[PDB]
RNA sequence: UGUAACGGGGCUAAACCAUGCACCGAAGCUGCGGCAGCGACGCUUAUGCGUUGUUGGGUAGGGGAGCGUUCUGUAAGCCUGCGAAGGUGUGCUGUGAGGCAUGCUGGAGGUAUCAGAAGUGCGAAUGCUGACAUAAGUAACGAUAAAGCGGGUGAAAAGCCC
RNA sequence: CCCGGCGAGGGGAGUGAAAAAGAACCUGAAACCGUGUACGUACAAGCAGUGGGAGCACGCUUAGGCGUGUGACUGCGUACC
């Protein structure tokens, strides 16, 4: 059973979300929501809502039983950055990168 | 049973029965050839050369194919002197097949 | 004070091999409530070691 | 190129490569180092090579039994329907109906046929005499081409 | 067809005992290096560790001719400030005489993982009492 | 008629990167390093065919020399000894025998010693 | 960048 | 800077001298298979040689012959919605640029053969334009006047409101 | 219709020939960044390849060697302009 759920254009960058995804990759959901809750990072708050969406689409578009529901697959691959100008010392200009990312959680029962 | 013979400018140590590759012959495909220039013939009991090309041995073979080998890319190159020169080479072969070792 | 030539994928990964996040794995089941809380922290409702303390 | 001539930056000391104009052909949007102009590709032949090579392609059309001589060969009404049956009958799919006297009767009846081009015997040209599958001629047209090619 | 290759799994490696009492150092250690490498074996593959294990017992009774016993100098540097350290043959015997046979073999085997691996074949002993008796070390008369 | 050259540089750059497949680092990825890798890997494959004959040649000579000193003679005595009996066997087969059959090799040492001594 | 500043002067050497 | 004036081990011969006899040893030469030049010449004559000989490292340079790209003629012909160009894989094949068949993606154009003409082949120019990495989750977050708590609003409060 | 903050974003339905044509929209190359499998690596020094080659993992058909991937260990080997 596939039942993906994803969050495109996640406005925290991929290297910082990808630390959080390296905790829940390969566990049950019941472990995952709590471990994401007590993790003291922001992308935990940004990926708990994605995994919570994956729960609801699993129960509501196809078969239920959240008890037997592993997070088999989760991958964060980066999205379109956003180009902004930074003024610096001595008249030069920088280009800061408001990077975004694409979170994908694929939850399954088997 | 194994006998040792020159075919194409190189020796071979061959078992009777098997299927051996060597240099390209002037022989059509479904034709036997019969190498009479056999050096060594071993068995349980062994009789090699003490002269060139013993006395009376022969090797009975039969062509299987006239193929070409796998391609070799040759890059002569000289660094800094504006020179490189690709080339390919596929070497012909003959697949002989042994049907008998005489004594 | 600047890099002489750029590092790879490889030596970036090996430096990032210590940026792994650490799991919590200590979640108490509360005495009265059965709720999950960290060790020595109060619960979400507010019970601590079974005892209600938050009054809030 | 609609631009300027002021150097984009200093000659020295900027880290960037030397450049002197924005119209340079190595830059984007400004360029074409050897830009082409309108020219005349029209090249000259000797007269005897043109007339002689028409004699040679008349020879090749003759020895292949492609060039067809008829006598006076024209249509009766200005209707391409007549030329459809008419060039059906001689088994002439693609032709060069070349005559010596041009009229409004025949030329209008082939202005809409694709594989038919009806010329005046003054105006044959060496790409048509090869570029048609058969050629059919009036005896008067052969009478004039004998004179003109000479 | 294709020539012969050995295989590092399936080689039976024999054991040997060489008593080094009253020898020449390099003339023994040469033969040790040749046996440990496996250049005596008929199936000799240049990359396969082929050779035998050798025990060298009585390493203190190795001999050197000339005046090498008072003048062969075993230099080494510690990788430090200026700490080059020199020690003659006469110290190197009486302190730790495994190093004499052990260096003199170690400089005649190749380097890298292979030559360090076949260097682990050799078992020097200063005394006589060894306890490799459970692995049948037949006598190598050399 | 203006010529665009996008679709042919695909074929050149990809023809280079297909041969450079398997190489560490940018040498399988970046074309500008992979061309420089493929050329140098063409020179090495040209020289090492020449060295292949010599690198097997001393392997054969080492096999013959090791087995021949098992059977009580050196290599140089064995090869002048084989030349004297007019024996046209090369080093390849003779190194091949000493691995598989010690015994025909042993008789071949005897035929070295007979004409030799 | 529109404004590129003058490079930091060299160590003398004269 | 560390032995550091055999490459090293190590050597009383593995040094040096005189004699021989082996053997290793090059992309040399020979053996086998193969390609190309040039000159001869049997004997073929727009083409292979039963042949024969030599020859073939190469920068600047000089000479000969090729493949590929887009567009015009051949071509209102031919391939193609039972799937073209493009993209990505594989497998064959050519001495080389390259070619051919075909799995998938894509969804409507592509063009034999011989000719013609070029904006005709890029890895380099402190090359231009775009895109993306690197150092890097690094330095910093813009005055060392300074914050603390309660209530509120909120999905969310150190910063907003009282 | 459902998660989500009467969000952004997403999964079902539905239109459509196709929604890996969803407005960030035909085709979607490369550098770059990931996830999953196979193999190699934590006693081993160097233009990172190349010649030799073990072992392993897959597909083959003969029943023994292929095909493919990685590549222990070894000879040689100081990029391009």
């Amino acid at each position: 059973m596939e039942t993906i759920a994803k969050h495109r254009h996640a406005r925290s960058s991929a290297q910082k979300v990808r630390l959080v995804a390296d905790l829940i990759r390969g566990k049950k959901v019941s472990q995952a929501l709590d471990i994401l809750t007590y993790t003291n990072k922001k992308a935990a708050v940004l990926v708990k809502k994605v995994l919570e969406s994956a729960i609801a689409n699993a129960e509501h578009n196809d078969g239920a039983d959240i008890d037997d529901l592993k997070v088999t697959k989760i991958f964060v691959d980066e999205g379109p950055s956003m180009k902004r100008i930074m003024p610096r010392a001595k008249g030069r200009a920088d280009r800061i990168l408001k990077r975004t990312s694409h979170i994908t959680v694929v939850v399954s029962d088997r | 049973m194994y006998a040792v013979f020159q075919s194409g400018g190189k020796q071979h140590r061959v078992s009777e029965g098997q299927t051996v590759r060597l240099e390209k012959l002037d022989i059509a495909t479904g034709e036997t050839v019969e190498f009479a220039e056999v050096l060594m013939i071993a068995n349980g009991e062994e009789v090699k050369i003490g002269v060139p090309f013993v006395d009376g041995g022969v090797i009975k073979a039969e062509v299987v194919a006239h193929g070409r080998g796998e391609k070799v890319k040759i890059v002569k190159f000289r660094r800094r002197k504006h020179y490189r020169k690709q080339q390919g080479h596929r070497q012909w072969f003959t697949d002989v097949k042994i049907t008998g070792i005489s004594a | 004070a600047v890099q002489q030539n750029k590092p790879t994928r490889s030596k970036r990964g090996m430096r990032r091999s210590h940026d792994a996040l650490t799991a919590v794995t200590s979640l108490s089941v509360d005495k009265t409530s059965g709720e999950k809380h960290l060790r020595h922290h109060i619960t979400a409702d507010g019970y601590y070691r079974g005892r209600k303390v938050i009054a809030k | 190129v609609t631009g300027s001539g002021k150097k984009p930056w200093r000659q020295k000391g900027t880290g960037r490569a030397r450049s002197g104009s924005i119209k340079s052909p190595i830059w984007r949007s400004g360029g074409v180092t050897f830009a082409a102009r309108p020219q005349d590709h029209s090249q000259k032949v000797n007269k005897k090579m043109y007339r002689g090579a028409l004699k040679s392609i008349l020879s090749e059309l003759v020895r292949q039994d492609r060039l067809i001589v008829v006598e006076k060969f024209s249509v009766e009404a200005p209707k391409t329907k007549l030329l459809a049956q008419k060039l059906k009958d001689m088994a002439l799919e693609d032709v060069l109906i070349i005559t010596g006297e041009l009229d409004e009767n025949l030329f209008l009846a082939a202005r809409n046929l694709h594989k038919v081009d009806v010329r005046d015997a003054t105006g044959i040209d060496p790409v048509s005499l090869i570029a048609f599958d058969k050629v059919v001629m009036t005896a008067d047209a052969v009478k004039q081409v004998e004179e003109m090619l000479a | 067809m294709k020539t012969f290759t050995a295989k590092p799994e399936t080689v039976k490696r024999d054991w040997y005992v060489v008593d080094a009492t009253g020898k020449t150092l390099g003339r023994l250690a040469t033969e040790l290096a040749r046996r440990l490498r496996g250049k005596h074996k008929a199936e000799y593959t240049p990359h396969v560790d082929t050779g035998d294990y050798i025990i060298v017992l009585n390493a203190d009774k190795v001999a050197v001719t000339g005046n090498k016993r008072t003048d062969k100098v075993y230099y080494h540097h510690t990788g430090h400030i200026g700490g080059i350290k020199q020690a003659t043959f006469e110290e190197m015997i009486a302190r730790r005489p495994e190093r004499v046979i052990e260096i003199a073999v170690k400089g005649m085997l190749p380097k890298g993982p292979l030559g360090r691996a076949m260097f682990r074949k050799l078992k020097v002993y200063a005394g006589n009492e060894h306890n490799h008796a459970a692995q049948q070390p037949q006598v190598l008369d050399i | 008629a203006r010529v665009k050259r996008g679709v042919i540089a695909r074929a050149r750059h990809k023809k280079i990167l297909k041969q450079a497949k398997g190489y560490y680092g940018a040498r399988s990825r970046v074309y500008r390093v992979a061309f420089q890798a493929v050329i140098k890997a063409g020179q090495y494959a040209y020289r090492d065919r020449r060295q292949r004959k010599r690198q097997f040649r001393q392997l054969w000579i080492a096999r013959i020399n090791a087995a021949a000193r098992q059977n009580g003679i050196s290599y140089s005595k064995f090869i002048n000894g084989l030349k004297k009996a007019s024996v046209e066997i090369d080093r390849k087969i003779l190194a091949d025998i000493a691995v598989f059959d010690k015994v025909a090799f042993t008789a071949l040492v005897e035929k070295a010693k007979a004409a030799l001594a | 960048p529109v404004y590129i500043p003058r490079p930091r002067p060299p160590h003398p050497r004269l």
